[PDB]
Order: C-alpha cells, then structure tokens, then sequence
DNA sequence: ACACACTTGACTAGGGTG
DNA sequence: ACTGTGTACTAAATTTCTCTCCTGG
DNA sequence: CCAGGAGAGAAATTTAGTACACAGATATCCACCCTAGTCAAGTGTGT
DNA sequence: ACACACTTGACTAGGGTG
DNA sequence: ACTGTGTACTAAATTTCTCTCCTGG
DNA sequence: CCAGGAGAGAAATTTAGTACACAGATATCCACCCTAGTCAAGTGTGT
C-alpha cells in the first residue's frame, strides 16, 4: 500500500500518512508494527512504581554509607532510617569494615528502635559473611536491592542530602568546632525540632505514640499473566531498546526477563517497553 | 464458628451478642476451652472491623455494648497482683476505648445510655491492685469526662466524697494517682475568675491531705497538681500561706526532708506584692527550724542564700528582714 | 529463643515470661548460666563521671541519668577535660531529651568558662551538687553498679569483642527490657508516654480530622480522582484512605480540605 | 531570645520557632537573615527566562556542528537551523576545520535562504579569523553565547536529536546502504512529509508562504534598576552559592556581574539566588 | 555593497537596480569590472549528465532541471555508475521537489535495474526520452551553458577556489537573484508560489482561525491566565496573541480550542 | 504631519480621508515632493494599524475606502512596461488586499457598497501591461469572487462577454491568463450533476478558442483548465470527441507540434465504456496525419505503442482496430 | 632407620559493586 | 550585552451514529 | 407502517498531560570482599 | 673582499572551549 | 522474587479586621 | 449619638505549585585555534 510501504520506506508520521489518504485508525495500526520505528524512539509510558516500601508496621529499616568533608579527612558516616516515621540514626568515623558496619547497627539499636526487617545496597561491607551471621544471630531478615539502581533507596538518599546540608550550614559558621558534636547537634535537630507536612508532627513523637494501633493486612498476591516486551540492558548502557521475548515470571513493580544467557534478571518497570 | 457475607448489621450484632455465655474462670477451664479462644478471635475480628468501616455503630447496639461491658467485668476484686485471664480483660478494654473515641459516636444519642450509677460502677474499680487495668481505667475515665458535662460535675462531687472518706481515716485505697492525673488535666483546663468551689474543695481537703503518711506513693503527682493549681490561679497563692506549715510534721523523718524537697521546688512563682506579708512567716519556720532533730538541718535551713532572684529578693526589699537574717 | 536471647543479654527472672516462657521456665532459665532533688518529672537531670576496671587501660566514662524515669545515656573516653564532658552531655542531649535543670559535683571539667559558655547558650540552670553527698548515691550507684555488672557478664564470655559494642548492647537491654518496681513499664516506655491531654472546661470536644483529599493513583492510571473521604491514619508516607472497596491502602496523597 | 537566637544556634525551621512559641511572621523575617541558610539551600525561584529570538520572518539561523556513530569511522555533520520555521540544513563528511565549516554555510545558504543574522557557540572552527572575514564579506552579523552553557542553543541541540534518531531508524533496517544518501533521504522526510505541531503546517510551507506578511515592532530595552545576587560560579563548579554584590548592567534574562577579579561576565539568571 | 555584491555574485544587468542602483548606474555596472516535453506545471522533470573543463581533471557535472519553472539542482563527482546517478537524483529530491516523470536519456546509468529498483519504490512513472532529440537541447543547453560561463566567471578571477563553493555560490545566484523574462519572478519564488485555493460553489465562506485561548507568561510571574483572545499569527515557536495592552508579543502558547 | 493620541476612530478616518489631495505624476514632481513621501508613510502606518487592532473597520468608512480606492487608481492605461509610481500603487494594493481578508469585514454590510459597475471598473484593468499589478489584481478578484454570490454569477456572465468579443476577432487583450486561473479555481469547486450552463459555455467558446494563434502565452494554463474540467466531470468526455480535431490546424508549424504535445498530455482519463466510439475517430486523424508536411511526423504519429495502459487498450478490445493498425 | 607418596596454605590473582 | 525545547505515547472525553423498536398521523 | 429518537455499544477520533534527552569522551583509580590456583611446610610407606 | 646589525619563522611553548 | 522523594521559595487566595462614617431607634 | 456595616487597605497568613538533587571519583585525552618567544637563513653597519 502506497500508504503502508511509504511508511516502510521513510518512517513518516501518521499525520503524513493521513494526508496521503488512509484513515487514522489504520495509520495507528501501522505505527505500532514498524518494529524498528518502535525500537528507537525512547518513550516510556509504563506506570511509575513509587513503592519504596509499604509500612503497615513500624520497623522496616534502610541502610546507607556516605563520604563527608574530604578537605583533609574523608569522614565516613553510616545512616539508618526508619520508614514508618522518618527517624534517623547516624554514626561515622572513617572505616569500612564489616566489623564497623556491625558496630554501627548495634549502636543504632540503642537509639530507636529494634527493627524486624532491613534492606540495603549490594553491599560489600554488608555482604560479608560475618555480617549476615550477626543478622541471623538477631532473628532479622535481610534483602538487597537490584544492582545498579540508585533510586531504589530513594528515601535514604534524600535523608542523606538533608543531613549533609545541615552540617554544611554549621560549618560555614563557627568553622572551628569539632565534628563529634557538630553532628550530635545536627541530629537533635533533625529529630526534635521539625515538622513535615500537615502530618504536622515531629518525626520522633510520631514515631512514638501511634504504635498503640493495630495492623491491617493484605496478602495472597495472585493474578499472574505474562506479557512480552523489549527494552534495555540496566547496566546504564543506554542505547536502543534491547529487545526481550518475554517475562518468565511477573511481579509487582519489577519483572523477570531471560537475558540471552538464559539467566534470570529483575528489571524494574522504569526500563521497559511493551509489545504485542 | 466465624465470619466477616451478607453485610447485615444484624448478623454482626449477632456476632457481638453471641458472647452472652460467660465463663467462671477461677480455677476450672477444663470444660471446652475452645469457646474461650474463639471468643478472643471473635473480639479480634470485631475490633479491626470497627477500624474497618464508618457506618457500624448505629443505635440498636448502644445499650447492648454498655451491657456487654458491665456483664463482662462489673464484679468484685479481692481487696502487686495481676490477672490470669488478663489478655481477655485487656481486650474488652482496648475494644471499648477504641469504641469510645470512634468518630461516629454521637453523644446526644448515648446521653440516655450513659448512666450515673454506671459510672459509679466504674470508679470503684480503681481500688484494685492490677496496675495494667488501672491504666486502661485511667484513660477511659479521661475520655468519658472529656466527652460529657452533667456527669462531669457529678463525678467531681463523687470523687470529693471519696477524698473525704479517704483522708479522714486510714483508707489504703492504693489507686489514687490515676485521679490525681485526671485532676491535673482539669485544673489546667480552667479560666478564672470563676466559682470558688474548686479552690474551696482544695483548701478543704487537698492540702489537709498531707496529714497522711507513706507520701512517697503519691507525692510527685500531687506536687504537679499544686503547681498546675497555681498557674495562673496562683494569685490564689496569698491564702496558701502557712497551710502546710500548720500541717507540718512533728517528728524526725525523711518524710520531713521529702517535704523540704517539695517546699524547695515550690518557691518559683513569688510576686512581691503580697510577698510582703509572707517572707516573715516563711522565716518564722524556715529560719526557725534549726531546732529540728535531724543531722541535716545544719545545711537544710540555709538553701536560700543561693538562688538568682530569691537572693535578689533578699536584696530587693530587705527593709523588713534585715535584722532577722542572721549576720 | 528465650534461652538464646538470654545468653545474648543475661536478663534475670521477671521480663522473660512475657516472651513466652512459663513460671518454672523462668526459674530454670536462672538455673541455666547459674549465678552468672525530688522525683522531678520530666527532665530535671543529674550526671556523673566514673572510672572503670580496665581491660588493660582504665576507661573513663561519663553518664547522665534522669531523675524522674530512670533512663541512662553515657559514653566512654580517655581524657576528661571540659571539652570532653561537653561532648558527652551534648550527645546525651541528642539522646533524650532536652533538660532544664542540670546538677553535678564541682570537678574541674565542671568549672571551666567554656562549659559555662555552652550551658548559658541553652537556657539550662546549672546548679552545684554538694560534693561527697552520698545520700543520693544509693540510687546513682544502683545504676552504675548495674552497668559494671552487666559489662563483666558480657566480656567474661567471648572477651575478644570490642569494648564499645559491650556498651551499646548493655544499654539496649537496660533501657528496653526491664522493670524494677511493679510499674510494669520499661524505663524507656515510661519516659516517653505521650502526656495526657489536659481537658478544657466548657468546650467538651475534640478535633481529630482531615476531610477529603481527592485520591487517585492506587495502581496504574492517570485520570480524575475519587472522593476521598476521611483519613484514619497518617505518616510521612501515606494516609490510609479507606477505599470504597471496603478496604484500605496507603498512598502519597493529593488534596487537603479543612477539618 | 530563646525564640530569637535559637535559629542562630541550630538553624531550625520557622515552624519549629513558632511552635516553641515565637511569633507568626517575624519568623519569616528571621529566615531571611541567615546568610548561611541562604548560601546553602539551593533554589532558583527567579523566573524562567526562556526565550530565543525569531520575531523576524525566518531570518536567524542558529546552527551547530556534531558527531555520529562509526560503522568503522566517525562522521561529522554540520547543521544550521532557522528559528521561525524550524527548517534544517545539514552537511557532513569528516572534517571540522574552519574552511570546511565555511564551505558548509556557503552551501546551506543555496537551499533557502540568505540570512540576516546568525548565532552559534564558541567552537574554534567558528572563532576562526578566516570564518569571521568570510562572514563580514557577506554582510552578516555574528554572535556567541555565554561559554559553558549548553541549553543556550536548545533549539538546534534538539533538532540534532531528531536527526540522529531518524538516521538510526534507517540504519536499523537495510544496514548496507551508503551513509550519505540515506542522509538526503532523512532531510526530505524532515522538511516535506511531517506535520510539525498544533500549527499543523509542514515546516517547508510555513517557511515559504507567509513571507507576504509585514514586520511588527518592539524596541526600547530600558528601565534599568540593579539588585544584588549571591549565586554560583558558572563553570559547572556546582557548590555553595558563590556570593556577589551586585549587578552593573542588568539585561533581559541574563545579568552582567563582576567577579572579585574585577572582571565582568554575564551569568544567566538561572544561576542567581536573589538577596537584596 | 552593489560593487561588492556584484563581484561576489556576479550576475548580471537586470536584477541589480532593485537593490538601489539607477538606470545608468546599472549600465555603468556593466561598464564595471570590465568582464561582464510541454511546459508541464510543477513536477514533471528532466535531467542529464555532463562533462566539464578539466582544471586538470574533468569532473562529471550531473544535473536535474525542472520543466515548468526552470530551477536547477546538480552536483559534482568522478564516476558515472548507477550507484551515484541514484545518489544524485535522490539528493535533488531532497531539494525541490518530488517528481512524477523522469526523462533523461537511454544511458547505462539509467539502464541498470539498480536504478529502476529505486524508481519503482517511489511511485515514479519513468518516461524516458528519444535519444538524440536536440529539439529540447537549445533550452537545456541554454541552462547548462549558463552554468559553464558562470563557473569560469568565478574562478578565472581568484583561481584559488575549491570546486565546491564555486558550485554552491553559482546556484545561490542562479536561483534567487535572476529573472528570466518580463515575468518579474525568480525561478524560485515562481517554483514555490503557494497555489491559489480553488473556490467552492454554495460554500462561499472561509476558515482562517484557531479559537481563543488563555495566555500567561509574558514575563516573570505564575498565576491564572488571562484573555482569552483570538491569535492572529502562528509559527513553530510562538503565536502572536494581541495583548490587552493594544500591543503584540510572542509566546509558546497554552490552549487550542475549536474554531 | 503624523500621529498614531486620543484613540478616536474619527481622528483615524481623518488620517485616512486627508489623502484626498491627488497628484498629477506624469512628469512633474518638483512641486513639494514631501506630500508624496508623507503619504507613503501615512498609508504605511494605516496598514500596520489595521494589523494592530480588532475594532477598526466600522461602517462609516466602508464607502469611503472603496471611494479612496476608485479615486486612487480608476483611470486609463496606455494601450513589457512598468510603473514609475509603482511602490505607491503597490501599497494601495497591499493595503486593500489586507483590508479585504481582514477578519472583521462583514459581508452583509458591505453588500450595498460592493457594486456591479464598480467591478466592471475593476476588470477592465487587466488589459494593462504591468505584470505586477496584474498579480495584485488577480488575487483581489479571487477574493471578491470568493466572498460574494450575486456578483459571482454576474461576473461569470461579464467574462463570457469578454470571451466572445475576444475570440471572434484579433483582440490583443494580453491579460487572459489571470482569469484562466480564477477559472480553474472555480471549475474545481463544483459538484455535478448540475446546470449545463458551464459546460455549455465551454463547448460554446472555450474549445473554439483554439482558432487563435500565439498560443504559447496562455497554452499551459488552458491545458490545466481543460484537465480541471474533465476530472471527475470527465465522464462529460463523451462529447469532447473530435472538437479539437475539427479545430485542428491546417499549415505546418510548431504550433501543431505543441498541440500534439498537448494531445499527448491529455489521453489520461480514458474509460472503455464510451471509448468504443472514439478510438476509431482518434485514429482517423492520429493514424491518418502521416500526410502532414512536417519532417517529424515520421515518429510523431507513432507515440502510442509505448504506454502501459494505452498499449493494454491496444490489446484490451482490439476486435475493432485490428486491421487498421498497420501490421 | 631416612627418601617420596600424600596432604594444606597462603596467598596470590582475579572479579564485582558503590 | 543575552535567555530550553519538540515529539511519542496512552487514557479519557466526546461526538457520531447506530439499530432497538415505541409512538401515535 | 413507520421518522424522530433514548441509547449502549461503539467506534472513532480528538485532546491532555507527562517523560525524555540533545549536550566532547573515555580510561583509570579506589575500598572492600569473595573464589581458584601454586609452591611450602608436614607425616604414612619399603627391609 | 669576510666581521656583525637588521627582519621573519618556525616553531616551538602554552591555553581555552566542546 | 521487588518498586523516588522531601524541602524551599514566592505569588495568590482568603480571611480577619479595621476605621470611615451612614443610618435611621 | 451612635452599632451594624460596605469597604480599601491591610495585614496577615495560608496554600499551591515547581525545582532540585542525593546517588563512588577523578584525570587524561582529543580537535582545533590563537598568542609569545628563539635561534636560522637572509641582508643592512665598519674600509
Ligand atoms: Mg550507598
Ligand atoms: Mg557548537
Ligand atoms: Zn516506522
Ligand atoms: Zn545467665
Ligand atoms: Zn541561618
């Protein structure tokens, strides 16, 4: 068809086809079977997963480690935050050992609270064997995010930014005072003297009172039906879409696609593009 | 036996009312314990159902819930002790509390179902010796008294009765503190000038109370009461002068030194206008209690040359205390 | 677990049956590892420095203990100058809570002008204890001795553990899993019970609400909202709008009407 | 006091002030007298000056030079665009010396049409004295952009993206065809066969027909009144805000301003944190 | 400018007074530099390949010329296989316009299926000439000889030029700055006069509009919009809505209602 | 003298009407040229003012603008020539065109101000020899004819008058092509079945026109007319059979070979239903014009064994042309 | 009874994720 | 003396129509 | 007996509203932890 | 006629923007 | 088996009030 | 003679709606063009 093979020779927009003289609906059909004309435009209409975690109870925590103040002393800090009530515990000095991470977690438990889940990045100080041996010694689960995906920990990443630029404020002023206490102070602030939205409580007091409340429940996930869809390797190797044939096992926000290595992988929907 | 489905409040008032069988649980559970656990699971469903929806709480159940309450715990206690059946009474409680502060509780309806002899059949439970229920009972009373008016002043009189009957003799009521807190919540919620009734019943029984002994078990909260009493009512401070002083103890004891610790933590809201007439009767005991038989009065009677403004008061208007303060 | 949670922390007799052990399963747990200035509610504090039996070097640790509840927060240092006591307090104050009447003996670390130049900056009445006033020792030392015991009950076993986790764990147990009197309240529970709201007279009501909130975005579509009715929960995060499905959810939310 | 200077010791939020018992708006005054709190929080509420030129009937070209995928060899494409009708002319083969850029302009002018202004970035092949002498020999103006600011050329930078992903489409299919005539192809389907936008007129037509129209008038850049702004060096040196005192010659969008070198640049407003 | 524009461009006698020179000064420009099958309305084409004076190696001018207007589009290359006779055509089509009848000659570069394997893929009737039909030569050759003489007019002066600019410039002058006959139209403006709209009977109305629509953002504020007003102009970019100040602007617009 | 300010259309109708002084500009501009340039600047302002606003074009000016038009150019021309005062007439034109297609021109008002003798005092201007004005005059007539109905059919008759008077004798009208285009715009805008009047006036004068000579100056456009004529009206092709054939030229000339080039570019819409009766009278000249005195007819008369469907027609229904096509 | 048939080991190298 | 922007992609409005089949002319 | 006609698809077809990415480009280093191979000290045979 | 005063240059060196 | 988010910053609504000073008790 | 009361600031004070950036980090190379100095062929002094 002078309409159809015209697109099959130029890849012109549907409106041009219309003006060539074929009705819109057939145009729209054409523009969803020009497989190349589909594999190149990156346009990404899948629905966002804003789903960092559900928080029916308190105590599903989150971990992350950060580098501060490398004027002369790189200043490594560890932070754990709670995601029912946005309360932050933070301990630095320099190191990276598993034994250091462990001593930090063990210290955050003396502050509040005593969690029941956990999840961090892929890990190394967290991937240690003795680390998870400490975990299991405390009857705690543990999970890891997908590799190479920073937004996965959106919450912590933001609470980091909040903490740094409060430190920076203090250190613009009063530029002598030692970090040990200019940190203890910036914490007492973040916990006791701020409010968030019309929630209009101080993170801490919100973290304290409402546990007097019960726990709703939604379980028995179901309704699994596959689909088929070409997008993209998630190694930041941004390029044309990367087409896979199709999902081995559906999920909620994520997916599971056999890379040609016949290997399972869990791509998040922020990287996919649906097909027939 | 269980459910969640026709969505008929009648089938749910059934689920509620069908707990109408009652266990005698002194020492004999052997007979079909299963009715017991199923009851527990029943009320569990009932509670989170009430958290579930909005339209659940219509009239036909109101006198039934209050009856189910009364039938479930309105009975005597043996005059540090806890409950065997505790998580059961701890659930009828939590269910009722959440029932009370539920949004869809209209007071104008329940007004006829809230009863004065009922609340008397509630307050006498504070005499028990389980602290746990003595907490749920605290909070629930605080909700009733916050959510009604006639019974508000009524219970005020009822407790003044208890007060009288308690202070004048040796009642080991052992459940006082929980009202001293409901008191403090009240005495905060005032706006003077007002009726003297309150302050009157305070100068009537509240301060004479200190004739009592064993004060450690109710001292802090009563101190927090007297301070919530003063602010702003505190101008009502002029007549407080010498009250404890005449109620001052006689013998040597850490009771007296605790009461000193009190008196030390109460000289905070002085204002020099009426303070003319009081600094002298103050020192007529304070400077004159060196004759106490303690070994501590050697530095007890001299803890007031050391403040910021108490000292400045000693240098503010010293035109009358100057020879009495020992040079 | 309870035999293991014991060997993990070495509690006693009382606070274990509340995890699932019977009466005798608590006394037999004791048979396991055998023989191993008023009340001032809230925030009128007290504190102290202490030596400590070394591992090979005497660790000097300060501490701050409340007087109303009986909580504890403390740390360990090597030097004990005023800059140290300062950093210690300031940490405890980022722990709970923020006081208004602090008391101590008259050691040199309590004299220095910098210390004053910090207390004054926080509206904190700093009094002076009478030095060598042990009429308050039986209670402060009740606490301190607790720590001393617990620590030795820790590193008499597996002594290779570092000399800080012993402190962390020591606290986490001493402030979440104990009651001494019949109060049936942990120190740290009690110390943060949200205070009872004082009732106002002649307006016997309450205000607990925010009405709709047009809601959308349960799932996977952008469209008009749904009329979002009340919210019976709230938290950084979401708000529990009860869906018309007679069911509940959690969403980061759209509108804010008046209520 | 405790209301007043508390911010001067913690830098807590205004809400925390009022809730500890301070006033209602003098809070807002306090939170604009912490030079620290301003030198640290980032925000650009200054309006989105967003504007090209183009009022003329299609006579400001605005054209830049770029790269291309290597089958086994780089391919340099120069591309000039118009700014009133989005028409694109593009000539590539390998070299980006001045003399070739010149021969490109000299060709992309035959294809419509002889301009009256021109605009570009600081690329060397354009800073050439020889290019400049050619330009002047042809009675044209010439201008640059503030250096180190890619958005400045938004229009052409985008028409680049458009041209690349059209090429890629073709070279997905039929991957043998010579890498030049498939350019003449794309250039057709970009100018004649593709309805632009809501205007609904193919660029080509929009570029020819309306020349019958007159020229409206607008003039008098005037009414100068300075201000002070502390914001950020524009050398990608993202950091705390960089504070100067104050503009010498304000202008539309941009703003002349001296750095401490007693030297004067024109920081695009998009990097200025207003403070008077 | 006219003496330099002259030597830079340097076509001829007619189309120069429209830049500012008078009658005699135009003839005194000629005195200057001492060196100077039907008619087939738009898109029924014709083309040809041509040799050229070897500067030292002859190049293969390869050209296409319309028959209605008389425009030109050509290029330079070395070989003459259908590979690039194609690439030449295809480029001319990216230039203007897209034809429907291509008649050049019976050359092998036209014989090859590679050629027809492209033409057929574009729905392009291929009608080719009777070879050796010079009854059309006096005209296509009029064009070609123009190209020839213009090139030598360029580089006989300043032979330092490469043989690309010489062609680019040769065109830009031959197709924007000339008028053939009294028509007083350039080859270009003629070849792209937007055709007169054919008039309907009994529908004797018109549609020149897009409905009013709100507007904001002249300057520096975010708020509700204003107007609406009709918009009397439009272009990729902005749309020239007449602002309420009795004046005009250009904004990248907001709404598109029905009219 | 100039302005833009009271914003009163009366002061602007003044600015308009004050051009009522008229220059005699044959050879004598010496007397105060400045009135001339100021006029040009005036109308420039007037034009962009009309582009400026919406409410500018109210009634009180309509017969004035049309009068200012008539007074400015309604005069005789000397029967390749251009205008000395050209950019002045080129501006009264562009101003009027933009005035015409202005949005706020209501036809129901101007209906009485549009006049039949007026438009006759417009069409006779096409006889001139300036191509430039012959363009503005083209487009403006196309706007009138698109924007009115009575004058629409009226001018149709007027031009048929011109047609008659032109074709039947040697009128060197030299301005025809511009109407042939307005024609093509019309003949496109039709919907048959309809009144035969149009096609009648075509078989009356349009094809007999070819008796004329010098055809090159209007040949293309007329060819485009006849094709716009046929499509789809082309089934109306049955009667076109032999028309040019009888109007076929007689002598030897590139006129005839141009007409061959035409006839070659018109065999495009054949349909075999009526094509039965015509392929023979076609070949009764086409196959029978070898007797022409050209040296070209040797390959002229045989350009039809070479098409795609013309050849398939020679092999479609050849049951009647088979012996006539020379073997 | 010591030379070899047999092990660890330590200790690199290399890879992978932030 | 200088300043972001144009297209793709999918749900939702909205606007044609369209037989079902009711109605009394 | 049937022309306008609710009307439930329906189909069709317009519009609205967000996302994305063009920008000069890669290699190289670093803090850490795990698995796999490579010489370097230790113990049982035969008469 | 073989001792020194005068340019480029070539030809290095270095920097700045994409 | 697994998934972005919280604060800052300014214009605009909107809601207190508020003296001006009019009105008929 | 003055209490409710339009009402024009007004002031005050709430709300709404976008932008920004946390993510492991730098050095090094490359295509080009300009400015500044350094001996090295070429040419001017003194007889
Ligand atoms: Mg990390
Ligand atoms: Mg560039
Ligand atoms: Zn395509
Ligand atoms: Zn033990
Ligand atoms: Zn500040």
């Amino acid at each position: 068809p002078s309409p159809a093979e015209l697109h099959s020779f130029t890849h012109c927009g549907q409106t041009a086809l219309t003006l060539q003289g074929a009705t819109t609906t057939e145009a729209s059909n054409i523009l969803r079977s020009c497989h190349a004309c589909r594999k190149n435009n990156p346009q990404h209409q899948m629905p966002r997963g804003h789903i960092r975690r559900g928080l029916l109870p308190n105590h599903i925590w989150q971990g992350d480690i950060t580098h501060f103040k490398y004027k002369n002393t790189l200043y490594r800090l560890h932070v754990w935050v709670d995601t029912f009530s946005g309360a932050i515990s933070a301990t630095q000095k320099r190191k990276e050992t598993s034994s250091e991470a462990i001593s930090s977690l063990l210290q955050a438990i003396a502050y509040l609270g005593k969690p029941s889940y956990i999840n961090t990045d892929n890990g190394p100080a967290y991937i240690s064997q003795d680390f998870l041996n400490m975990c299991t010694s405390l009857a705690i689960r543990h999970t890891t995010h997908v590799p190479y995906n920073p937004t996965s920990s959106g919450l912590v990443q933001r609470s980091n930014g909040i903490l740094k630029t409060l430190l920076y404020k203090y250190f613009t002023d009063k530029p002598d005072l030692p970090m040990d206490n200019a940190l203890s102070i910036a914490l007492w602030t973040i916990n006791h003297l701020n409010v968030l939205t019309n929630c209009h409580k101080t993170r801490w007091q919100l973290h304290h009172s409402p546990r007097l409340q019960p726990i709703p429940e939604t379980r028995s996930l179901s309704n699994k039906q596959t689909h088929w869809y070409y997008f993209k390797l998630p190694g930041l190797n941004s390029r044309q879409w990367k087409g896979p044939q199709e999902a081995l096992q559906e999920a909620a926000g994520a997916a599971l696609i056999p890379v040609s290595a016949s290997s399972a992988q869990w791509i998040p929907w922020r990287l996919l593009k649906r097909a027939a | 036996i269980r459910d969640v489905p026709a969505d008929q409040e009648k089938l749910f008032i059934q689920k509620l009312r069908q707990c109408c069988v009652l266990f005698d649980f002194v020492s004999d559970p052997l007979s079909d314990l299963k009715w017991k656990e199923v009851k527990r699971a029943a009320l569990s469903e009932m509670v989170e159902y009430i958290t579930h929806n909005r339209n659940v709480i219509t009239e036909p159940i109101y006198p039934e819930v209050v009856h189910m309450f009364a039938v479930n715990m309105f009975r005597t206690l043996p005059p540090p002790t806890l409950e065997a059946a505790w998580p059961h009474l701890q659930l009828v409680y939590e269910f009722f509390l959440r029932f009370l502060e539920s949004p869809d509780f209209q007071p104008n309806i329940a007004k006829k179902y809230i009863d004065q002899k009922f609340v008397l059949q509630l307050l006498e439970l504070f005499d028990s010796e389980d602290p746990r229920e003595r907490d749920f009972l605290k909070t629930t009373l605080h909700r009733i008294y916050g959510k009604f008016l006639g019974l508000r002043a009524y219970i005020r009189k009822q407790i003044n009765n208890i007060f009288y009957r308690f202070i004048y003799e040796t009642e080991h009521h052992n459940g006082i503190a929980e009202l001293l807190e409901i008191l403090g919540s009240i005495i905060n919620g005032f706006a003077l000038p007002l009726k003297e009734e309150h302050k009157i019943f305070l100068l009537k029984v509240l301060l004479p109370l200190h004739k009592v002994k064993s004060l450690s078990v109710y001292h802090p909260q009563l101190a927090y009461c007297v301070v919530q009493f003063l602010e702003k009512d505190s101008t009502l401070t002029e007549p407080v002068v010498m009250a404890l002083l005449k109620y001052w103890p006689k013998t040597h004891s850490p009771k007296e030194v605790m009461f000193l610790n009190e008196l030390e933590e109460i000289l905070d809201v002085i204002e020099p206008s009426e303070f003319v007439k009081i600094m002298e009767p103050l020192f007529r005991q304070l400077a004159k209690c060196v004759s106490s038989p303690h070994f501590q009065v050697a530095e007890r009677a001299l803890y007031y040359w050391n403040n910021e403004y108490i000292m400045s008061l000693i240098s503010d208007n010293a035109a009358k205390i100057l020879p009495i303060m020992f040079p």
